[PDB]
């Protein structure tokens, strides 16, 4: 129904207030700095890699797997084998007469086998991602999540894996073909989703049907 | 030098223009002495290894 | 059926909290460096 | 869920520069491309077809 | 499953500067392209149609 | 499977820069392109059939 | 069937664990090589 209450996607306030500052201490300064939180040493001319637990990073999905494989076999075999004496003559009547040695005999055989298989994926888009872990080489696990709700249901696009730091381009962002342990997930659910499972009947028939 | 600029954590992109004329690429060549002792110095020789016109007033990395 | 509870292929936590540095070291440098690895 | 499987064995001078092989270059490969869910299901042949297919006289 | 074994005997100055040798310098060749699955038993010949290729008359 | 088998005798000084000869430089030379399976099988003729090509009168 | 448990072409684990380098000795040096074989 419409009218059931369900809980937003983003949920919780989605507001806030500005605090007021500080009051400026009466040194003979205009200059006043609230309470800085200071962040470590930063490079200046380095590439802005993530580099602790927390760091953001994009991830450019662009995959594309093709696989196939075809085979055949055929064998044939044919025979046909005649013999008729027409016109005996007398001295030969003891031999060849009254059709005693007529032959007429054919044979064949047939065979034709042949299989095939291919398997193909593809996925585009792009997705940032976050730092959970920096492995003992330098390595960054990284793990992300985006929701989406187009006005019925709820798409979630999940991914995993293992980066490599000197991959990571100048725009902070590494194609998907460069992770090691990739995990892409792209699921949904609402009515759009149950309108894509089979029936629990279909389902049983499909795998204990004997053709 | 790609490889030392993105060891140092300057990733240039691939595929781009670049033309120096500031760098050249070398052999270097030394002899190891006998009963060398780590920390020590020794003498190395610098050898020029395509197309350069000079190593006048250069620095090895 | 779409009802029946699975787990997803990426499980766990999908997101890290970023944990604050280490209190700077009182000499006189500004360049403060944590542990490096 | 498809799942892409791979294992080999590399010789490190070849290796290109932007950190790649091809899948010719290594020497015990095993590649291996399968699936799960229905739509892998309705790619086995059924019980009953599958012993025809062994041992039917033709 | 498919598989593909090969066997032979080389001669060191034949590989070329790619680290690479055709196969036709390879002395004692031995190549096997075969497979497995029902992909593959859909290519055998029944039992009886195979007594038959050999013991027919014709 | 298919064989190939070769046997003969060799000249050196009709070998090639490149390491090889032609095969009508060879002496005794004993070539064979057999194979096996029911693919060989299917081209043999029956018995009675041979035995007929023997022994029919025409 | 497609139900009947089937082991994969590619077994074991697919995933391997970066180890800790050992610790610098502590001579005059930067460099520091692992045990090379």
């Amino acid at each position: 129904c419409a009218w059931i209450p369900a809980k937003p996607l983003v949920q919780g306030a989605t507001t806030a207030q500005p605090i007021p500052g500080p009051v400026p201490v009466a040194n003979g300064s205009i200059f006043q700095s609230a309470q800085p939180i200071n962040y470590g040493y930063q490079p200046l001319f380095e590439d802005r890699r993530p580099r602790n637990i927390g760091d953001t990073l994009t991830i450019v999905l662009q995959e594309n797997v093709s696989a196939s494989k075809s085979s055949s076999a055929n064998a044939s075999r044919d025979g046909k084998t005649s013999f008729g004496f027409d016109t005996v003559p007398r001295y030969l009547q003891g031999l060849f007469g009254n059709s005693r040695a007529d032959m007429e005999a054919s044979g064949g055989n047939s065979f034709n086998g042949k299989g095939g298989a291919n398997a193909s994926n593809t996925f585009s888009g792009t997705l940032t991602v976050t730092v959970d872990q920096v492995l003992a080489n330098g390595n960054l696990h990284v793990v992300g999540e985006k929701q989406i709700a187009i006005n019925q249901g709820t798409e979630f696009i999940r991914f995993s894996g293992v980066v490599n730091p000197r991959t990571i381009s100048g725009s902070n962002s590494v194609p998907s073909t460069q992770v090691a342990d990739a995990r892409i997930e792209y699921v949904g659910n609402g009515y759009i989703n149950e309108a894509q499972n089979m029936g629990w009947l279909q389902r049983f028939f499909l795998n204990l049907s004997p053709m | 030098l790609n490889n030392m600029l993105s060891q140092l954590g300057i990733t240039v992109p691939t595929g781009t223009n670049m033309q120096l004329k500031n760098v050249a690429a070398v052999m270097v060549t030394a002899s190891y002495p006998p009963f060398a002792r780590q920390g020590q110095t020794i003498d190395v020789v610098v050898s020029s290894m395509g197309n350069a016109k000079s190593l006048r007033g250069g620095t090895l990395l």
